[PDB]
């Protein structure tokens, strides 16, 4: 239901958020898969 | 503690229940320590 000037506005809305990206750089290894990636607690060191 | 006063003692300790980890253990080269720890659920550390 959105025309090219309501998908104008809204692209010109979100390119304001702010946003967490994860970066891939993926090649392929001869055969389909998926990756499932989980965030947790910068806590490097019960 | 001489001998004829400690026995009870044994008995009173072998009397209350206690907790236990058993090892079996070979040659390893060198002498060295064991660190033992003891995780516990909540994740996990």
């Amino acid at each position: 239901g959105l025309n090219i000037e309501q998908l104008y506005n809204l692209l010109e809305q979100r390119r304001a958020r702010e946003r967490a990206l994860a970066s891939f750089t993926l090649h392929g290894l001869g055969f389909s898969a998926n990756v499932r990636i989980k965030v947790c607690d910068h806590d490097d060191d019960q | 503690w001489t001998i004829p006063q400690l026995e009870e003692v044994l008995k009173r300790q072998r009397a209350q229940d206690r907790l236990f980890a058993g090892f079996l253990l070979h040659n390893i080269g060198t002498s060295a320590d064991v660190q033992l720890f003891i995780c516990v659920a909540t994740e996990r550390n």
